[PDB]
RNA sequence: CAUGAGUAACUGGAGGUCAAGGCUGGUGCCAGCAUCCGCGGUAAUACCAGCUCCAGGAGUGUCUAUGAUGAUUGCUGCGAUUAAAAGGUCCGUAGUCGAAGAACAGUACUUGUUUGUAAUGUGGCUUAUCGAGAGCCGAAUAGAACGAGAAGAGUUCAGAGUAAGGAGCGAAGGAGGGCUAGAUUAUUGAGCAGCGAGAGGUGAAAUUUGAUGACCUGCUUAGGAGUAACAGAGGCGAAAGCGCUAGUCAAGAACGAAUCCGAUGAUCAAGGACGUAGGCUGGAGGAUCGAAGACGAUUAGAGACCGUAGUAGUUCCAGCAGUAAACGAUGCCUACGCUGUUGUGGUUAUGAGCACGGCAGAAGAGAAAUCUAGUAGGGCUUUGGGGAGAGUACGCGCGCAA
RNA sequence: UGAGUGCAGGGUUCUAGAUCUGAUACAAGUCGUAACAAGGCAGCUGUAGGAGAACCUGUAGCUGGAUCA
């Protein structure tokens, strides 16, 4: 065998389609987002199919789109899973 | 035997196209096959511009142009000598022609 | 049709294909018993009714000597060719002749003779080759 | 869908012609494993790894310089021990070398082992 | 390829390698099981149950916590529908096309779409009435 | 065993295939020969004879069926871009063909033992001078009885979830389709006003129209078609096909992603639905163009090509019909496969991908031209077998007819 | 149980027939010249009229075209 064929470089991994690999890769992940102002934390999915509003203050925190969802201008997040 | 790879026309990924009429003989020809010619002609001939300079009332004048797109069927284009017969290797060369006046 | 349990489909298809062969078709679906010499018999007896001549096909230039024969076994009348150099002189009207095939796959014309399909073999019970070359004489 | 044992053969035949030394084969079944394991016993292929991807399966293999050709037969004809030499003479290039593989109640075996064990079976494929 | 047309699309979503337990989440097992059965009684399809659980409550693929599948849980709770939800969505689209054609009779393209749709219904029916999921003499609403 | 003796070859051929003569005399496209190709018109190695050679030989020529020749019937093993040959497009029953993982069972499958073949045939040995011949031996096909093995095939399961299918979610794209309400010009026709002699048409002209005012320029109106330029080796649709602007009504394709169900699938006789144009049955309408018909020219003649004019049709609604060079002359699923460049729509670690394309080489392939044609016992349907007669006759099914 | 034979019909295969209409071969007859060169109006496929005869004319299509522009 060839090392190149049995163990691809991480560069090669990132260029391929998610299915066309030796082992298929998950692209979606979960995150904790915190609201500007009220500083409450909400669990969200990347690639969300639904618009989401902050607990309590009801500010729209996350907007659904054709691809990866859009966090509102002031808010911030961390990957949890 | 098959003479041209594109069957002599520009249709691909379509069933059917609009027809147009030949300028010289009014024959119907498909739009994607017709020979096309562009013209931009001054309303006034070059041999008169030196008289125009003394005839006009205005301080300066720009002559109006006239614009045309003409269409020809194969027989007319060959006969009027817009196109000519070419050798088996020349047939493949594609280049844009000049706009006429 | 190439599956392991496909034998029935395969057999019925391949049988139907064979009718495209002219040979198999004629044996199956044509009139193979219409002829004086053929599937039916190797030789045929008949009586001479008229003497006849025919032009050769182009580019040759000749008159070929032929005979009108009434065939005993079918009651058809047919044209036959008389092979040898002076052969026509060995035959009288109302003689009996035996007649033979020209040797093609179907009954077909041979050489330059248009539309004639048999040839004479014996006259009055004796070989025409012997008659012409004067090796034997007419029964009289 | 294509037959998995046919797919295996075309994948290695083309790669061999293109002078590659290794390939990945994308859909694998139980008899495909046993076929590859046969080619390893006779030294036609060198190294085998199997990937357990939960999506069918896939294999990575190293080719030797000794492999000229392989192929599957479809359908898988039943043969008596009397019949196998007919197929041997049809498929293989020489009486001296190469293998015709047959499935039997004793696993995959070659046309010589058929004589030793005294058994026919079903015809599967060949390599030389 | 596609069944009624010349399509060869490839858009799907990847199933994980292992499933674990979603420890990052903010509810118990029993709460998640309560959320499902509520959404069910309100009349939502089980594919929508899955979407909500992922989007709002933060659970992927809705099985890592429960060790049981959504439709099986609904049968355990007794909330099973009269017709499988796939066959049900095919009858709806047929009705819609017939209601359009009823007022716009001239539409040859809609006529074309109806005969395709109707074929798909009976192909699905014959599956279910073999697995004993429908009565043998069931017929479309038409 | 013993007596006499000295007898005993023909059939087909000799230009090529195909072994063996440009030998001598007759005949001059005659008479004849020749399976096929071909010989002969006065210098015939091919006819008719003489003489020498060749081949097989107690035998050799001919006719007729058949097996082989022949991969020109194709299971092994042919073809379908242009030589003969992929159904105009879909749906669909019978039929043929159908994941991974973990297990289970023995009727096919393969094999043992035992039955099942006189003659013929097969492997042998022994005796008629020899050789066929005769006599004796051994094993045997298909078919059946009882055991055995479990890879492939088959049946089941769910702490399993296809670059298999169907249902559903999110943001977006397109001359895809039906309906409602509007639009800028243009071509004809009428009304009225101005002007006062030609307009039209062609390679060149005549029919023809104009003082009842043409032509051209104004203002008014009435209709019925159409959507120029932008506009492309651009887009959409199952194909046929689809190009002005708004509003409205259903369904579909593709893309993103940790949604749901679980074999629901491929291809398809019979049966069913769509199908440019021209045509037919009934209604509406009728601007432009124009089969038929009628003239003017040109020609030996033009019935045609050109010009004047003119009807059915050309448009719409409700139906019938079922053909096209319905063509990329290349069936549908599913694979394995080199590089560079340019598009269209989404998505993006901004490195790239996925679907649908164009172009230019390479390597292989092929009779070449060229490449939807490379590699290959993957599955299923259609289809060809030297020219003609013939896609014709008779019968049958659909259609108002064609 | 039934041979034979009446009388109507059918199913098969052959054969007669005034007259009409195909095809094939016609050494070389009569009238034109439709195709193959831009063959003297570029050719061909479907459909509909017309015509001594090849064929001509309208409508949609194709290049196997005289143009890969
Ligand atoms: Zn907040
Ligand atoms: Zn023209």
């Amino acid at each position: 065998i060839a090392k190149n064929l049995l163990y691809p470089t991480v560069e090669e991994i990132k260029k391929n389609n998610k299915r066309k690999q030796l082992f298929q890769e998950v692209k979606g992940y979960f995150m904790e987002v915190k609201c500007a102002g009220c500083a409450t934390l909400n669990v969200c999915y990347s690639h969300s199919q639904k618009t989401i509003s902050c607990k309590g203050c009801s500010m729209v925190i996350l907007r659904s789109t054709g691809g990866k969802a859009k966090i509102s201008n002031e808010c911030s997040y961390m990957v949890i899973s | 035997t098959k003479k041209r790879s594109n069957n002599g026309r520009s249709k691909k990924n379509r069933g059917h196209t609009r027809c147009v009429r030949c300028e010289h003989c009014s024959a119907m020809v498909p739009n994607d096959k017709a020979i096309k010619k562009f013209v931009v002609r001054s309303v006034i001939d070059a041999a008169s511009l030196d008289d125009l300079k003394i005839a006009t009332i205005y301080e300066e004048y720009e002559v109006p142009k006239s614009y045309y797109k003409l269409n020809y069927c194969v027989s007319c284009a060959v006969h009027i000598k817009l196109v000519r017969v070419r050798s088996r290797w020349e047939r493949k060369i594609r280049k844009e022609q000049r706009v006429s006046a | 049709m190439y599956g392991l349990l496909a034998a029935r489909n395969l057999k019925k298809n391949r049988h139907k294909r064979r009718y495209a062969d002219k040979d198999f078709a004629k044996k199956a679906r044509g009139d193979i018993y219409q002829n004086a010499v053929g599937y039916s018999a190797p030789h045929a007896k008949g009586i001479v009714t008229e003497k006849l001549g025919v032009e050769a096909k182009q580019p040759n230039s000749a008159i070929r000597k032929c005979v009108r024969v009434h065939i005993v076994r079918l009651n058809k009348k047919v044209i036959a060719y008389v092979p040898h150099d002076g052969g026509l002189n060995q035959i009288e009207i109302n003689d009996e002749v035996i007649v033979e095939g020209l040797g093609k796959k179907g009954c077909r014309s041979k050489g330059d003779i248009p539309g004639v399909r048999f040839r004479v073999c014996k006259v009055q019970k004796v070989s025409l080759k012997a008659l012409v070359t004067k090796k034997k004489e007419r029964p009289a | 869908m294509m037959d998995k044992l046919a797919n295996l053969c075309i994948t290695i035949n083309n790669a061999n012609r293109a002078q590659k030394r290794s390939v990945v084969i994308r859909r694998i079944s139980k008899v495909c494993r046993l076929f590859l394991e046969s080619m390893q016993k006779h030294g036609y292929i060198t190294d085998i790894v199997y990937i357990d991807d939960h999506r069918e399966g896939k294999a990575v293999v190293g080719l030797s310089g000794r492999l000229n050709r392989c192929g599957a037969i479809c359908p898988r004809y039943d043969v008596e021990l009397k019949d196998v030499e007919r197929y041997r003479a049809n498929l293989l290039p020489s009486r001296g070398f190469g293998h015709l593989i047959v499935t039997s109640s004793k696993g995959l075996i070659d046309h010589r082992e058929c004589i030793q064990h005294n058994t026919g079976g079903k015809i599967l494929g060949y390599f030389y | 390829a596609r069944m009624y047309s010349n399509g060869k699309g490839q858009s799907k979503s990847v199933t994980p390698y292992n499933l674990t337990y979603p420890t990052y989440i903010k509810h118990s097992k029993e709460e998640i099981v309560d959320v499902i059965l509520n959404l069910a009684r309100k009349g939502t399809p089980p594919s929508q149950i899955g979407n909500i659980l992922r989007d709002n409550y933060g659970v992927g693929k809705s099985f890592a916590v429960t060790k049981t599948k959504i439709l099986t849980l609904l049968k355990i709770a007794g909330l099973k529908p009269v017709i499988p939800e796939d066959l049900n969505n095919i009858v709806k689209k047929c009705v819609n096309i017939k209601a359009h054609l009823a007022k716009y009779t001239n539409d040859k393209s809609s006529k074309y779409q109806l005969i395709q749709m109707q074929s798909c219904l009976y192909r699905v029916a014959r599956y279910y009435k073999s697995k004993n999921e429908l009565p043998a003499g069931w017929k479309p609403p038409f």
